[PDB]
């Protein structure tokens, strides 16, 4: 559908935000979230703290102001037309019921179905520290992936940060871990249907035939070069740099 | 839809579940097989009278044998013979199921044809329609190997139960998951 | 220590012989001689012939996890080829 593009700028504020309001878990910071929706990839520009206040010892009982965004948008309009809402981030990093009441006001404000965005103040877990839901409705809000994009006057600020393969394995387990507990939790929770549904396509494996080995088939021309790979190397350099070498050491003159 | 709100009368409530429960017959469908019978139209529908048949035809869902029910065959049954054909469907179909489901777990297809359409304990030459015919029969997915008398199978076939595939489940995928991780090792952190 | 080979050979070159021609082959008189040997060999046998169903010992416990060694190796040499590209530095 509209999977959309994260804004780090977003993401950092937020987390000031997060930091700001010293929030802590019994609270999320929220605030709104900025972009254009349109398109089937949605793009967050920007988002903004909507001072706020949570209570779920009484889960429906919390606080939020719309004449922020009335405010807000006036200026941020001001600032930027593309600045138009598309949704909405809180802190999380998870949901509470507060939400969807939560969820339905941005509708007034919103294009499309507004969006949710969950972030983790504490980034722990994985790929996002974040996760952003719509609303979908028998309830439905849904999350569908997002990503960062450039932002690369970010990036560049951002390449004032850090300082191939293998990862790309390493969640090997994640899902794994949770699942068959996550069975064994549904299964010693109500100790529904959607697990059986994922049942069938488990043998979807040992599925292996004679077409695997076809692999080596290919395998084989995918190592012709390896020679040629360093065959180059295996001819040039120090074929030169001796000459450059027997120049050089023959050079010596005087 | 109804299934939130509106409060609503037993007779309102079965015979419409009845019509319902009846209109699973004057479905029989893209089987079903288990449904919304979990759901409270039991007892509720189930019960008598044709609720009855209604469950023993849940039964027939099941069992599929005729003359358990061919038996119980009144007019309002018999006023759509095609059940006749729809228990063909679902014996086939009722047998395929969970021979498709389990029987082969092992990566399960093939099934074919003839004893294994037999296994049905429907005959061979009907085998020749009923098991020859797939999306024929709406549903199957697959093709003939006539001499060999081999189904070629494909899915095309839901299921359901749980407990088993469970532990199996994490244990291979965790399998290659932890040995992966000997060459899972040094790769692009080296 | 001769005919164990021959046993084998005979394994290799045949399923299903008659315990004449095996007993043939291991020159003995009797062939109960010989069937003790296939049998002791723990050959396979119906009346009046040896047979290999299985003429050889295959599965059975070790040599295992050294090929197949299919990516493993090739990926750690895809790794090592990858270090004889990392490591280059």
């Amino acid at each position: 559908h509209e999977k959309v593009t994260i804004a780090p700028l977003v993401l950092l504020s937020a987390l000031d935000h997060y930091e700001r309001t010293q929030t802590k878990e019994n609270k999320r910071c929220v605030g709104v979230i900025l972009g254009d929706a349109n398109s089937s990839t949605i793009r967050v520009t920007n988002s903004f703290a909507l001072p706020f206040e949570e209570d779920e010892k009484n889960s429906d009982v919390w606080f939020l102001d719309h004449n922020y965004i009335e405010n807000m948008n006036e200026m941020c309009k001001k600032i930027n037309a593309k600045e138009k809402l598309i949704g909405w981030y809180h802190s999380g990093p998870k949901l509470r019921a507060s939400d969807l009441k939560i969820n339905e006001l941005f509708k007034k404000y919103t294009q499309n179905n507004p969006l949710l965005l969950i972030v983790d103040v504490k980034q722990q877990g994985v790929g996002l520290p974040t996760d952003a839901y719509v609303a979908i409705e028998e309830k439905t809000f849904l999350h569908l992936p997002c990503t960062i994009e450039a932002e690369e006057a970010e990036e560049i600020g951002v390449e004032h940060l850090l300082r191939i393969r293998l990862t790309n394995q390493l969640k090997s387990l994640k899902g794994l871990q949770s699942k068959l507990k996550d069975v064994v939790e549904y299964l010693d929770k109500v100790i529904h249907t959607i697990l059986g549904k994922l049942q069938d396509v488990f043998n979807l494996n040992n599925l292996q035939k004679a077409l695997t080995v076809k692999t080596n088939d290919e395998l084989m021309v995918i190592y012709i070069s390896n020679l040629v790979r360093s065959i180059i190397a295996f001819d040039d350099l120090i074929e030169n740099k001796i000459q450059n070498k027997k120049i050089q050491e023959q050079r010596v003159k005087d | 839809t109804l299934e939130p709100s509106t409060s609503i009368t037993l007779a309102e409530r079965q015979q419409l579940a009845y019509d319902l429960s009846i209109s699973a017959l004057l479905g029989d469908k893209i089987y079903n097989f288990g449904e919304l019978l979990h759901h409270p139209i039991m007892e509720t529908i189930v019960n008598d009278s044709n609720y009855d048949w209604l469950f023993q035809l849940l039964n027939a869902l099941t069992v599929g044998d005729f003359d358990k029910f061919d038996s119980l065959i009144k007019v309002q049954i018999s006023k759509i013979p095609i059940l006749a054909q729809h228990e063909s469907f679902l014996r086939q179909k009722i047998c395929l199921m969970t021979l498709i489901e389990t029987v082969f777990v092992k990566n399960i297809r093939m099934l074919s044809f003839e004893d294994i359409s037999k296994a049905t304990h429907l005959p061979k030459d009907n085998v020749e329609h009923l098991v020859m015919r797939a999306i024929s029969l709406g549903l199957l997915k697959g093709s003939i190997d006539q001499v060999n008398e081999l189904v070629t199978i494909s899915w095309v076939q839901p299921r359901i139960i749980s407990g088993d595939q469970i532990t199996k489940m994490k244990d291979r995928l965790v399998e290659w998951n932890d040995q992966v991780e000997k060459l899972g090792k040094k790769m692009e952190a080296r | 220590a001769i005919r164990d080979e021959i046993a084998k050979n005979t394994e290799l070159s045949y399923d299903f012989l008659p315990l004449s021609n095996i007993k043939a082959l291991l020159f003995f008189n009797n062939e109960k001689e010989t069937e003790k040997f296939a049998l002791e060999r723990n050959w396979p046998i119906v009346n009046s012939k040896v047979y290999f169903n299985n003429q050889s010992k295959e599965k059975a416990d070790y040599e295992d996890e050294m090929m197949h060694e299919e990516d493993q190796k090739t990926n750690i040499i895809e790794k090592a080829m990858d270090y004889a590209i990392s490591i280059e530095n």
